[PDB]
RNA sequence: GGAAACUGGGUAUAGGUGAAACACACCUGUACCACCCACGUGGUGUAGUGCUCCUGUAUUGGUACACUUGCACGCCAGUUUCC
């Protein structure tokens, strides 16, 4: 068979100085051939323990990894905010290799409101034959929100995607674009285009809109 | 550092197509020890692929490729390969190359990476991005809250690099994650936080470089025409 | 090539080591099996010589001629050094 590695949690939200604990359970038996890995965004991953709880030199010691059978745990003993990242794990027990899914750490704070902001599309774009219409949801956190596009009060569906930053270096929050793609031939069809959200720092939902051709 | 591994030769390749990567090696021989390719698909996690054993040749494939890719090395040159035949889109992600250390230091551990290259499977054709101004509203605020940005749009493969007055401006700026649309072209948009006070004066221009297809556009982004 | 050290029946298999997951190399165990004996908690390259020891064939105690046990060289094969 293949060798599952079963890492939790996915997730996890913590504050600088706590203890933490990703966890790492094994389909079968890999004696210690046990690895974990950080990666942080845009660059390669860095390993931090090997076999069982052998610490790769230069890793600072609040990491370790300990064993209980097949199921393996990396700790920290306080975070640093260097330390805010996805790990991964490994088994080289017996090929194929097989690695955890990782479990992204982030920074735990206080419910930020986020800020609402609605872009109509670039005439310019327009004489493309294509409206995009932004949706700008500023410094929010947790990251969890809703954005719904009221068109005449017609609410949308499946005709807009989304992305999402990481979490700010500076104050640890979110931001959001929701993209609403119609026709140019659609788009001109309608008066009042709306962006409405919703999230816990929202005591009731926001709305931001316009009018297609107001000043 | 002095050990390195750098690959090459990821791009774009159409379905079914054929790519080659190189993984070459500074700073140690490849020889005695184990070669290992790594792959991450966009936004997702890490997937072993395949590996070389030192002195025997044996290779090893996760079971995602088996019949597809082959993994070999060169002493001569002191590079791991990576032939990928009957491709498809499932396999676009960063290749990573990486080498497990030696036993009595690092066990399996892989202690020495490259920087992933990155293959793009889609049958896109190498595209300029087009930009458009995001600008500032109308009622914005009276105190000083304003935003304003570009929407990248249409452009193939990744990825675009995107600044604000060259450089110039960083504090406030969000520039989003690429979004891939059911054409199969890429779009993004940047955005950023001004004061209102700031909007009569302050010309603010983004920079678009999408080095695939040799684009670079600036955009100025100005208030609404009438928004006096 | 020169000399320096070791090593020695078969198949498996566990562990170690060699820049070493497998393979290859080496080292150490284990199990089993094939053979020698004088039959063991035994032994194990060798149709060689010498001493030895066991068992015979007997002949002219002596002597041959075998068989066996051990020891020492030699020879053979492998390994590791060092020029």
């Amino acid at each position: 068979s293949d060798i599952q590695m079963t890492q939790s949690p996915s997730s996890l939200s913590a504050s600088v100085g706590d203890r933490v604990t990703i966890t790492c359970r094994a389909s079968q038996s890999v004696s210690s051939a046990v690895a974990w890995y950080q990666q942080k965004p845009g660059k390669a991953p860095k390993l931090l323990i090997y076999s069982a709880s052998s610490l790769y030199s230069g890793v600072p010691s609040r990491f370790s990894g300990s064993r209980s059978g097949t199921d393996f745990t990396l700790t920290i003993s306080s975070l640093q905010p260097e330390d805010f990242a996805t790990y991964y794990c490994q088994q080289s027990y017996s090929f194929p290799s097989t690695f955890g899914q990782g479990t992204k750490v982030e920074i735990k704070r206080t419910v930020a409101a986020p800020s609402v902001f609605i872009f109509p599309p670039s005439d310019e774009q327009l004489k493309s034959g294509t409206a995009s219409v932004v949706c700008l949801l500023n410094n929010f956190y947790p990251r969890e929100a809703k954005v719904q596009w009221k068109v005449d009060n017609a609410l949308q569906s499946g005709n807009s995607q989304e992305s999402v930053t990481e979490q700010d270096s500076k104050d640890s929050t979110y931001s959001l674009s929701s993209t609403l793609t119609l026709s140019k031939a659609d788009y001109e069809k309608h008066k009042v285009y709306a962006c409405e959200v919703t999230h816990q720092g929202l005591s009731s939902p926001v709305t931001k809109s316009f009018n297609r051709g107001e000043c | 550092s002095e050990v390195q591994l750098v690959e090459s030769g990821g791009g774009l390749v159409q379905p079914g197509g054929s790519l080659r990567l190189s993984c070459a090696a500074s700073g140690f021989y490849i020889s005695y020890s184990s070669i290992h390719w790594v792959r991450q698909a966009p936004g997702k996690g890490l997937e072993w692929v395949a590996s070389i054993s030192p002195y025997s040749g044996s290779t090893y494939y996760a079971d995602s490729v088996k019949g597809r890719f082959t993994i070999s090395a060169d002493t001569s040159k002191n590079t791991a390969y990576l032939q990928m035949n009957s491709l498809r889109a499932e396999d676009t992600a960063v290749y990573y190359c990486a080498r497990q250390g030696y036993r009595r230091r690092s066990g399996r551990g892989f202690d020495y990476w490259g920087q992933g290259t990155l293959v793009t499977v889609s049958s896109a054709s190498t595209k300029g991005p087009s930009v458009f101004p995001l600008a500032p509203s109308s009622k914005s605020t009276s105190g000083g809250t304003a935003a304003l940005g570009c929407l990248v749009k249409d452009y193939f493969p990744e990825p675009v690099t995107v600044s604000w007055n060259s450089g110039a401006l960083t504090s406030g700026v969000h520039t989003f994650p690429a979004v891939l649309q059911s054409s199969g072209l890429y779009s993004l948009s940047s955005v950023v936080t001004v004061p209102s006070s700031s909007l009569g004066t302050q010309t603010y221009i983004c920079n678009v470089n999408h080095k695939p297809s040799n684009t670079k556009v600036d955009k100025k982004v100005e208030p609404k025409s009438c928004d006096k």
